[PDB]
């Protein structure tokens, strides 16, 4: 059952621009920031992009990696990935943190899945938005370091 | 490939 | 880079997978 | 046998769940009937609007077997319907003021009264509230629960015997009795 | 400026520091707002922040004599709208009105008290749910929250509402 | 519909929304449906002072001697409800040979009540009437096949 | 009040003056 998720989603779609702005991250590169105070359990922004198949995502990642082009992919389900590297929305910029103030969740409408970024606590204007990426844990030569800067940081994004 | 995830 | 207001389905090309 | 959405008496573009109690619309108005019909007495069933995005709509109610499946409920003389948009009642494609509209999350109730000799009646319910008599002295014949949808909305039908808002002002039998 | 009252409340309810969020505790218990109205058309909003399994709310309007140790709608002094099944309550009588509401819904509360045709109207996510009561008892009415168990709601008195009604005029409760 | 007890309590909180007084086409004042009433709904209670028969006989003679109109309803064989002084709007309900309401005594531990319930669906503005049950004045209920006589 | 009242008879309720 959808509960209030349809209304929340549609309301978020008409005012997400008032919730966020883009700026230099204290964590890495660019990030998204709260343009205003955001209450707990608020739908903030949708992760938007081009829906691609798994093997497409594997080919594209190697091409993206060929160009030092970062990770802008978000898995939608077992068979599909949202690629936001070349086209999509500003949610691609939300950084990872060990002390996250947002969560990422799939909402299942009949017209398709949507990746929604929601508040897990009250967020104050000017705070950087961040969620747990939940990257697949991997090997050392792979291993990627974390600079979320929070106290009790796990030190790795894996 | 490496992707952000919900779970 | 082009923004999108909604998700769009990727239209794969014939050689999408070729090396 | 158990009362379900009909296996074959239905527009092919409609997407019906495997328990045959939920249905999704597809483009222009198209209809599915229930597997059982009623010909005498007072009967009742419920429908929940699971999802109704903007620019989708439903017309719900009762149909005779000759109700056109590639048309909205209420299109011809063989059906009477209630439209999510503005709560309009439809019969022979004429829409009359009846109730206020319904939408996603609403649980709609459908009462038909076909009394023997010794007037027939169609009444709609919105989340347990009696919306009044919509049609009186209807054509004699057998009537089936019927669902017609416009675009990709989703509804679920409950024939009984346990309803969310069982009427207390009217005596009835659940459609599940068939 | 309009807040949840800090003494016109059942003591077991947990009021936030801002006095705009309340968490329930066990059996139904009520908090009223600090300001009430006798005349005019007024509006406020409540958002259901959290509604765990088996918790419930009854929300609406209460006169000062409404019992704080009872659900809203218990007696003649209040009118409420129950999360479970959208039932309307007044004098402990439940009547079918609308569908249910729950977590993440944004509820709107309208009252009209003309000088002398009164009505109480509830909204769910900007959708008018219909006149719930009419020709109500004359008196001073306060925005009122009653909660069953540990559910969490947040009240917004205005003037900026998430779903400002488009079908009738009102003043925000915040104008008091 | 539920317990007669809960129907009664429900009715007591909203009976003012059910009825209104107006000049009757039958006689004097009457009571009318302020809205649509589905069949077998409790509409209003006939309230008053419950008195035994020999008290009612003496009270009735006293009222007539003072030219005040008497309003009474016989509950059972030993008790009457005197609404002449302590009655409500239910005392103005007129008699009809084709009634749309019935008057019933609902036994309760608290005490007995006279409840006027609808016998069919009643529509807003229609006059409310029950059959005064009889044992001689002309009847002017206006119904087809009126029984012509009262009291 | 809106309820029935039960009359309380006097010892002499039925007597003649
Ligand atoms: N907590 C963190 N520590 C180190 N790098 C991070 C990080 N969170 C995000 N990043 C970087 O940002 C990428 C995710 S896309 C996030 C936006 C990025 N900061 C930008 O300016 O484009 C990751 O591939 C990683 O390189
Ligand atoms: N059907 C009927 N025809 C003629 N008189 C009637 C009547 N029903 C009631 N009445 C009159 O009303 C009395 C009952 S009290 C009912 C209210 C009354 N019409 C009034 O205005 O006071 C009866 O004694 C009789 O005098
Ligand atoms: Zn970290
Ligand atoms: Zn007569």
């Amino acid at each position: 059952p959808l509960g209030s998720k349809s209304s929340q989603y549609r309301k978020m779609k008409t005012e997400w621009k008032s919730n966020v702005y883009l700026a230099r991250s204290r964590i890495q590169g660019l990030g998204l920031y709260a343009a205003r105070d955001i209450e707990k359990h608020t739908m903030v922004i949708e992760y938007i992009g081009t829906i691609i198949r798994n093997e497409v995502a594997n080919r594209k990642e190697k091409l993206y990696e060929s160009q030092n082009r970062g990770v802008y992919m978000f898995r939608m389900d077992n068979d599909h990935v949202i690629d936001a590297t070349l086209t999509g929305g500003p949610a691609r910029y939300i950084n990872h943190s060990c002390a996250p103030n947002c969560v990422a969740e799939v909402v299942t409408f009949e017209r398709g899945h949507k990746i929604i970024i929601s508040s897990s606590r009250r967020i104050q204007k000017g705070e950087e938005l961040c969620y747990d990426y939940k990257f697949d844990f991997e090997d050392d030569q792979h291993k990627i370091p974390c600079h979320c800067g929070a106290v009790n940081c796990r030190k790795w994004m894996n | 490939a490496r992707t952000k995830q919900t779970a | 880079f082009k923004e999108l207001d909604e998700n769009v389905e990727y239209e794969e090309r014939e050689s999408e997978f070729d090396i | 046998s158990r009362v379900l959405l009909a296996l074959h008496d239905r527009a092919p573009q409609l997407k019906i769940s495997d328990d045959r109690l939920t249905v999704v619309g597809e483009k222009g108005y198209s209809m599915v009937r229930a597997s059982h019909g009623v010909r005498k007495g007072a009967w009742y069933f419920e429908i929940t609007v699971d999802e109704m995005p903007p620019d989708t709509a439903a017309r719900l109610g009762w149909s005779q077997p000759l109700g056109n499946l590639q048309a909205p409920l209420g299109y011809d003389k063989f059906s009477y319907s209630w439209r999510s948009k503005k709560g309009t009642k439809f019969h022979q494609s004429i829409g009359k003021h009846y109730s206020s509209g319904y939408g996603q999350g609403d649980v709609l109730g459908f009462y038909i009264n076909l009394p023997e000799d010794t007037s027939s009646e169609i009444i709609f319910y919105k989340n347990g509230v009696n919306q009044g008599v919509a049609y009186k002295d209807i054509f004699e014949g057998v009537y089936f629960p019927a669902i017609s949808l416009y675009k990709s909305c989703t509804v679920s039908i409950n024939f009984g015997p346990c309803f969310k808002y069982p009427p207390k002002d009217l005596t009835y039998r659940p459609m599940s009795d068939m």
